[PDB]
């Protein structure tokens, strides 16, 4: 659900992953700083917070 | 990762930019020097060839 815009991203790219600590997720999303701004608010539009 | 290969274009793109400016930087440095030296070798043979005539004239006079 948080994916469908790193798929709306580059898909190869940006590399995100939630790896443990099963309290909260932690659903890093990295690719770049103005595409990766653009991602994070679309992200945060589907529900995101840094 | 694709932005792994597009971060490594991106140096590349810079490096080659880089050294397309500083070929035309270089270019540029050998141009006005050789322009600068020639044009020293255009002013000496004036500077010289004036004072030998110059002195053959009142020489001759003399």
């Amino acid at each position: 659900l948080v994916e469908e815009a790193l798929r709306k991203a580059l898909e190869d790219r940006y590399l995100l992953a939630h790896e443990a600590y099963a309290g909260g997720v932690a659903a890093l999303v990295v690719v770049h700083r103005k595409e990766v701004d653009q991602a994070k608010a679309a992200l945060s539009r589907a529900g995101v917070a840094e | 990762s694709k932005l792994e290969a597009i971060l490594s274009q991106e140096v590349e793109a810079e490096i080659q930019a880089l050294l397309q400016e500083a070929e035309a930087k270089a270019e540029a440095v050998k141009r006005e020097a050789e322009e600068k030296a020639k044009a020293l070798l255009q002013a000496r043979e004036r500077a010289l060839e004036a004072q030998y005539r110059a002195a053959l004239r009142r020489a001759e006079s003399a």
